[PDB]
DNA sequence: CGCCCGCTTCGGGGCAACCCTGCGTCTAATACAAATCCGGCAATGGAGTCAAGACCAGGTTCG
DNA sequence: CGAACCTGGTCTTGACTCCATTGCCGGATTTGTATTAGACTGGCAGGGTTGCCCCGAAGCGGGCG
């Protein structure tokens, strides 16, 4: 049956989440806020810079300049070794 | 009522279900034979695969694809119509069919007894020829306005019949005048008298026609008239003309139809009560086959009206449909599509449906309505069971399609397989290789299979060192074999036990628990020790490796099933972790003593003293060393470390000899010293030579004085002293060590001489040809008895062929004079003697007859072989079947019945000799009654386990009957008590209060059943447990007196004269090929005989014992017959595992009065079921039922349980599930089958409520210790 | 030597949240024979007027609003095949040579 | 003294449950209508993007 | 100690722009139904094996004469 599940992917995914969440909280509060609602980590609804940019009081293009600063932060070895360890 | 089903049952009742029930389960009405998408490959709306009804095939999203995230869930899309879901529903939701015309289920129909033919009382052939549209039927009647009007109608039918009178009497008439005419103008004219007898003749022919014509319309009206007199309902009307002339007449009156509907109908108008106070008062005012056939229906109208059932749901209506996950339509690789082989069935019938429904919307004459209605019956048919009426529906090829039933009956059903076991994960095989220098709880393990076992431990080990960043890391460290993860496997391996198997299991030491250890190669390595009990060589043999995961399977596997805890039998009690094939030649070689070897003891004291004295065992080991002691010459040490035999303790210390610091002398070898230094310190010496029953016997009393432990450190020292000896024993094999007796060929001679005027007497004609093969047969078994003689008498005592023999390593005496001597008698094919015989030895090497005559044995042996552990494996199967639920409940029952035992009777001298069968049927149970002997003081009191020397003491006293305990008299209701069971035979303790005695009984019985090499082999037990009739059936008597013995011609009639004044019972047919039975001498004519004494010789049938000397003597000769066949192989049975099984024969009794409580003649139900009743029913109704004993076979009280789902799974699963269907059978689940089967914890062991519901808490002194 | 199968459908991996949702109505519709089935739809969403019931048979909305309730034709009948190729005298020349034959076989 | 008549006993038949002595190619289109895919512009309108550019606040340098 | 500056997130606004969302329309393809006028009018798996249960002749013994 190729479309079971192999068992060892479904605790790498629970894994992977739990890192994900420790790594998120790794930043400030209105950090994760903006990227968890703009990726939907906690719903499952991509939300754009306009709600984000409404849920928070200020433009969009604030939201998109923090988004842009957080990726960039993300974007170290020293903070994204353990998520590269898992592709 | 459960649909989420969180583990906690109480009750499993299956009942026939209804069509409200049917379309209540349905999540929507499937109405399109179409399965797939051809193009697009998705289901299609409305077919048998449709996401409407049962669900979405792609985890969280409708059809057309509007939603999908989880978010929305539990919604149905407005256009598509799927309910936003998970993808297993489909595995669960159902959907039904409607039919157009209704449909009879094909099992309570075509089966014995029918029961829609039982429920109507219509005979099959008739109801087959109802709803196969083949014969109409009376499905109501109207008898008061036939009654009121039939006096009209009548006249009407006279008026009608007169009407046909007088038309016919205007023929008769009008035929007159034409003949009148022919006369006239025949005797008028010139013509021939002859000619005109023929046209007179024709004319009379003409008015003949037209009177039987007449005739036959009149038979046809009063015909008619009198079937419309009879006309009842439940009749059959065929060929459908006569039924067509009695509808347009009277159609008012009366309806009948045909078909399922007819039956439904039938079904609709009958009251249940009518018909069951009618056969109650048959069955009260009956006799002969009247009554016989109305209990025989009383069964099941009882059956429908006991239950809250109704008779409603044999026909049918609507249709269920099984999930598709449960019949998937999966592709390969490469769209080679593989169905499930009931979409066909599935597909039919929604064809079939679909054009009748087109066709009864058009209108169409009756005789394609017809065809179709029956068409569609056989499609349900065929869907519910293929191949039960007629052919059965089949596929490309000739292959008939897997019904629906087809899933549960059969090798290949539901049932069998869930009953043969599942496949595993966490598991592993391999070849074995021997192990010598382990430890006894030891095992060895491939490395790189190991590593593939413990890989989740080693992954959440080497995450939890810091050697990978996560386990995906991990993992593929695992998979590249870095080599932290061998220390890491090391340390995770350490102190965490696996099970080992051997296929097949024959017994319960078959799977044995091993704490593992790292061992390169390949290959298991296996403890020396344990080839005994897994019946395992290494010759190629493989063994299966599982995994405990829990904390409870550790613990069980750590403490229950470990293999140093394991020694002893489960059957008998002898220990299976003896020594055997080369350290018994080992210790046996170390422990023999020869006369006047180098450095041997003299006293002889002239100038020199006696020099053969050592100081101690160290110096004695120095001077072994040294080449001067041998190790089995006879010196003089002076012990300090062992302690001394009886006698001597009791001569120089008297009351405790305490050997740690005492000295004395012995006179001994130096290899008895090194032998006695591998037991225990407080085990006295021996000074023996270790034979193998010996070091049976030594490791028998280690085992019930010591603990187990010291049992299992002193068999691995044993073993270790064994092996090293055995190499230094020098037994080799050559050619020149196999000798030949000197004086053969004079023998040989002299007996050829005697088979030679043998033979020439035959040639003389003065004996028939079978009486020169018996005379042949005779001096050429005298001659190899002789041969065997000489060459016994000619070997040594060191010769390593009959060193192996004679130590108990292996072998027998007869292969050795095989190899050097004679090779004897070579039987048939058949089983007859060839009368030549073979006159060589395989040292000499045989000729090429011999060999081709050698061939014949040694081939019937090898089939015999494969037949034999074919029929153990069966019955094995039926002893567990029978016996799985007797259980130890109680710890005492507390009763005071008991049967007897022999044990030891006299002499004519008067001497207690010991009796031979002791340790099988009296060792190890409990007395029930007290032990005096000659009226003096109570020796042995009630409530002992009755070991050795309590039988010892007794023995002494000089009794010999005694009152004992068993499972045949005791009294709980589920299951024996403890103190009745006695000892449990692997411990050596009192069973526990969990134990399941019963499986362990059955598999100690059909183990050995292999071994039972042969009506005298393994069908001679079948046989017996069957309680079938015997072949040679010797009778028995009735009552004592002389006999009245004669002897007929060709048979004999056996009467015997009552001793008081009574009949004499003849009997019939004795044929002369039977035995006189001899017995006190042979019988004779006046024979004082006893009560149940049998006649003949043979063996009598334990139904008519039973009948004539009650119930305890019949468990006295099934036990004694039974052990009668094992003692036939030395093969030891304790008779508690069989008093198991005899007691689950005599369970039921038969009921030949009903009394006034709810009973049935020639019912066998339980008797503590019949009593009970009948201690309450004595009062308000006090009608009592008449009881009595009978006995059953195990395969007949095997099926009679009270769970249906264990007795599905045995035979016949059709109907077994039928039956439990009608009668709304509730199922309770406490039997051990049940459980397994829907994976609720076994009622037995750790799983009873004693056990499982301990509270563990730490002591509050040393709670506040930390 | 393995062959392998596969379903034809998606197998996902997430957790099954009990507390936030879409939210969703409940409608009832109304079969023939008096049965009512209840069908949670979604909020941003059309109500359809008919909708197929679990039982079968199709059923209208509890609540009355009247949509379209045949805009349909019959398919065809055997007077239709008649008449597409037959003429109304033929017809009752037909029915008169009947009613003739019926006449002089019942009274004439 | 003989004679009927159901009661029991065995036979034969009948039937229910499993394997292989089991395990074929077929007129041939037309006519038409409805449904559906799909290909390609043709309105977007909201969502993302660049860039300027202002907003002070507290180190940081200079007086 | 006071002033000028550098650079920190912080936030607005104007302009660009880009791509999904319907939407229409024309055509291509795909699926479903109706129609063909010499006359033609009742077939094929299939048996074989094994075992067990249910009814019919038949002795036959007891009631009957
Ligand atoms: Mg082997
Ligand atoms: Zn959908
Ligand atoms: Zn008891």
């Amino acid at each position: 049956d190729s479309e079971a599940v192999v068992a060892v992917d479904a605790v790498s995914f629970t894994l992977l989440q739990d890192q994900l969440q420790s790594v998120l909280d790794t930043l400030s509060e209105r950090e994760a806020g903006v990227v968890r609602l703009r990726f939907g980590l906690t719903d499952g609804q991509p939300r754009t810079l306009d709600e984000i940019g409404q849920v928070y009081g200020v433009t969009r293009e604030r939201i998109r300049q923090i988004e842009s600063k957080t990726m960039s932060k993300l974007r170290h070895p020293s903070r994204s070794q353990v998520l590269r360890d898992y592709l | 009522g459960a649909m989420l089903d969180v583990n906690f049952f109480d009750e499993l009742r299956i009942g026939l279900a209804t069509a409200e029930d049917i379309r209540q389960w349905s999540y929507g009405e499937v109405k399109k034979p179409e399965t797939i998408n051809y193009r697009t490959l998705k289901p299609e709306k409305d077919g048998l695969f449709c996401e409407k009804i049962f669900g979405p095939t792609r985890d969280w999203e409708c059809y057309c694809g509007k939603y999908k995230r989880v978010r929305f869930k539990g919604i149905i899309c407005e256009r598509c119509g799927v309910e936003v879901t998970r993808a297993k529903v489909r595995r669960e939701r159902m959907g039904h069919i409607e039919l157009a015309a209704p449909v009879t289920h094909i099992w309570y129909f075509k089966g014995v007894p029918s029961r829609l033919g039982y429920l109507l009382d219509l005979a099959p052939k008739d109801l087959e020829k109802i709803i196969y549209f083949a014969a109409y039927v009376i499905t109501s009647v109207d008898e008061e306005m036939r009654h009121n009007e039939l006096s009209t109608l009548e006249a009407e039918m006279a008026v009608e019949r007169k009407a046909v009178e007088d038309q016919r009497d205007g023929e008769l008439e009008a035929r007159a005048q034409k003949l009148e005419a022919d006369l006239a103008e025949l005797e008028a004219e010139g013509a021939k008298a002859d000619a005109r007898r023929k046209v007179r003749d024709g004319g009379e022919r003409e008015m003949r026609q037209i009177r039987d014509r007449a005739q036959r319309e009149l038979d046809r009206l009063e015909d008619i008239w009198s079937t419309f007199t009879k006309l009842a309902p439940k009749q059959l009307i065929v060929d459908e003309n006569l039924y067509r002339e009695l509808v347009d007449r009277y159609g008012e009156y009366f309806t009948g139809a045909m078909g399922a509907e007819s039956i439904q109908k039938l079904i609709e108008n009958f009251d249940i009560d009518a018909e069951a106070e009618s056969l109650r008062d048959v069955i009260r005012n009956g006799k002969g086959q009247k009554k016989l056939r109305a209990l025989k229906r009383l069964k099941v109208v009882a059956a429908f009206q006991q239950s809250g059932n109704s008779p409603m749901g044999m026909v049918l209506d609507a249709v269920p449909v099984i999930p598709p996950e449960l019949r998937p339509m999966v592709q390969l690789d490469g769209g080679r599509f593989a169905t499930s082989d009931l979409n066909d069935l599935y597909r039919r019938v929604i064809n079939r449906n679909n054009r009748l429904k087109r066709l009864i919307d058009l209108g169409a004459p009756e005789i394609i309505v017809n065809n179709e209605k029956r068409m569609l019956q056989e499609s349900v048919d065929a869907l519910f069971d293929n191949g039960r009426r007629g052919r059965p529906v089949t596929g490309p090829g000739n292959r008939p399609l897997k019904s629906l039933s087809d899933l549960l009956k059969g090798k290949q059903g539901r049932f069998r397989q869930n009953l043969l076991g599942k496949r595993v994960d966490y598991s592993g095989r391999s070849v074995i290789v021997v192990g010598p220098q382990l430890k006894l709880h030891q095992c060895g393990l491939p490395k790189l299979m190991a590593l593939e076992l413990f890989k989740p431990f080693v992954m959440k080990r080497l995450v939890d060192l810091n050697h990978a960043q996560n386990i995906k890391s991990a993992k593929r460290m695992v998979e590249r074999q870095r080599p932290q993860v061998w220390d890491v496997l090391e340390e995770v391996i350490a102190e965490h036990p696996v099970l080992l198997n051997r296929a097949p299991t024959l017994h319960r030491l078959g799977i044995q628990a091993f704490e593992p250890m790292l061992v390169e190669g390949k290959a298991i390595q296996l403890h020396p020790l344990v080839c005994e009990a897994f019946n395992a060589d290494f010759d190629g043999d493989q063994m299966a490796v599982h995994l405990p995961l829990s904390a409870e399977a550790q613990a069980e596997a750590r403490i229950l099933m470990l293999s140093s805890n394991n020694i002893l039998s489960p059957a008998s009690g002898r220990p299976l972790a003896m020594p055997r094939l080369d350290m018994v030649t080992g210790l046996y070689y170390l422990t023999t003593e020869v006369p006047g070897d180098t450095g041997e003891y003299q006293p002889a004291s002239g100038d020199h003293p006696e020099t053969g004295v050592y100081s101690s065992p160290a110096e004695a080991i120095m001077a072994a060393d040294r080449g001067v002691l041998s190790v089995r010459a006879k010196i003089k040490v002076r012990l300090t470390q062992l302690r001394p035999p009886v006698e001597i303790e009791a001569e120089l210390f008297g009351h405790s000899g305490w050997q740690p610091g005492d000295a004395w002398m012995a006179e001994t070898t130096l290899g008895r010293v090194m032998f006695n230094e591998l037991l225990p310190l407080g085990y006295p010496f021996v000074n023996k030579q270790m034979h193998k029953k010996v070091q049976a016997a030594i490791i028998n009393d280690l085992a019930e004085r010591y603990p187990m432990i010291v049992v299992a450190q002193t068999v691995d020292k044993l073993k270790d002293a064994g092996f090293y000896w055995a190499t230094r024993s020098g037994v080799t094999v050559s050619m020149a060590d196999v000798l030949v007796p000197p004086r053969k060929k004079e023998i040989l001679d002299h007996y050829e001489e005697r088979a030679d005027k043998v033979e020439k007497q035959f040639q003389r004609g003065a004996l028939n040809h079978d009486e020169r093969n018996e005379a042949l047969v005779e001096i050429w078994k005298e001659a190899t008895d002789e041969v065997g003689q000489a060459l016994r008498e000619h070997y040594p005592d060191d010769n390593p062929i009959i060193t192996i023999v004679d130590s108990g390593a292996t072998g027998n005496f007869t292969q050795t004079r095989t190899l050097a001597g004679m090779k004897g008698l070579v039987t048939n094919p058949k089983g007859e003697f060839i009368p030549r015989p073979v006159k060589s030895s395989f040292r000499e090497g045989l000729t090429v007859l011999e060999y081709f005559i050698n061939t014949h044995g040694a081939r019937k042996g090898l089939a015999d072989t494969a037949l034999r552990t074919a029929d153990s494996g069966y019955l094995t199967r039926r002893l567990v079947d029978v016996s799985q639920d007797v259980i130890v409940r109680e710890h005492d029952c507390q009763t005071e019945r008991g049967i007897v035992v022999e044990l030891a009777e006299r002499a004519p001298d008067g001497t207690l000799i010991r009796d031979p069968y002791i340790e099988t049927s009296a060792y190890a149970r409990t007395l029930g009654t007290d032990a005096v002997d000659e009226a003096g003081n109570v020796i042995v009191e009630r409530g002992q386990d009755l070991g050795d020397p309590e039988i010892d003491a007794l023995l002494a006293a000089g009794i010999t009957q005694v009152k004992v305990r068993s499972v045949l008299t005791c009294a709980t209701s589920t299951g024996v008590c403890a103190t009745c069971y006695g000892r449990s035979m692997a411990t050596g303790k009192l069973v526990d209060i969990g134990e399941a005695v019963g499986i362990v009984a059955a598999q100690s019985i059909g183990e050995p059943g292999t071994q039972l090499t042969m009506t005298g082999g393994l069908p001679r037990v079948q046989e017996l447990f069957e309680a079938r009739v015997p072949r040679g059936k010797a009778p028995i008597a009735d009552v004592t007196g002389r006999v009245r013995l004669e002897d007929g011609e060709r048979f004999y009639k056996i009467t015997i004269v009552p001793d008081d004044g009574g009949e004499e019972v003849v009997y019939d047919k004795i044929s002369k090929r039977q035995r006189l039975r001899v017995f006190k001498r042979v019988l004779s004519d006046g024979d004082h005989v006893e009560v149940g004494q049998q006649l003949m010789e043979g063996s009598a049938d334990p139904h008519e014992v039973l009948r004539v000397q009650g119930p305890r003597e019949v468990q006295i000769h099934l036990v004694r017959e039974v052990q009668e066949v094992y003692r036939a192989q030395g093969v030891s049975i304790h008779d508690k595992h069989i008093e198991v099984i005899v007691r689950q024969m005599l369970r039921r009794v038969t009921i030949i009065d009903s009394g006034s409580t709810e009973f049935l003649p020639g019912s066998l139900i339980d008797r503590a079921e019949f009593e009970a009743e009948n201690r309450r029913v004595v009062a308000e109704g006090g009608e009592p039922a008449a009881g009595r004993p009978v006995l059953m076979g195990i395969t007949k009280a095997s099926l009679a349980t009270d769970s249906w789902l264990s007795a599905a799974s045995f035979q016949e699963t059709t109907r077994v599930l039928t039956d439990a269907a009608i009668n709304c059978r509730s199922d309770k689940l406490n039997g051990l089958k049940e459980n397994v089967i829907i994976g609720k914890l076994i009622p037995a062991g750790t799983g009873i409520n004693r056990y499982r519901n301990i509270a563990v808490q730490p002591t509050e002194e040393a709670r506040a210790a930390a | 030597r393995v062959l392998r199968g596969s379903r034809l459908g998606a197998v996902s991996y997430e957790t099954d949240r009990n507390h936030d949702l879409a939210p969703r109505q409940i409608a009832r519709y109304r079969t023939d024979n008096g049965e009512e089935f209840e069908v949670p739809f979604a909020d941003d969403a059309e109500i359809p007027g008919t909708w197929l019931c679990r039982n079968g048979m199709e059923g209208t909305l509890i609540e009355g609003d009247l949509p379209e309730p045949k805009k349909v034709k019959p398919p065809r009948t055997h007077w239709d095949m008649l008449l597409e190729r037959r003429s109304i005298e033929e017809l009752e020349e037909l029915l008169k040579e009947r009613l003739e034959l019926i006449r002089s076989r019942r009274r004439g």
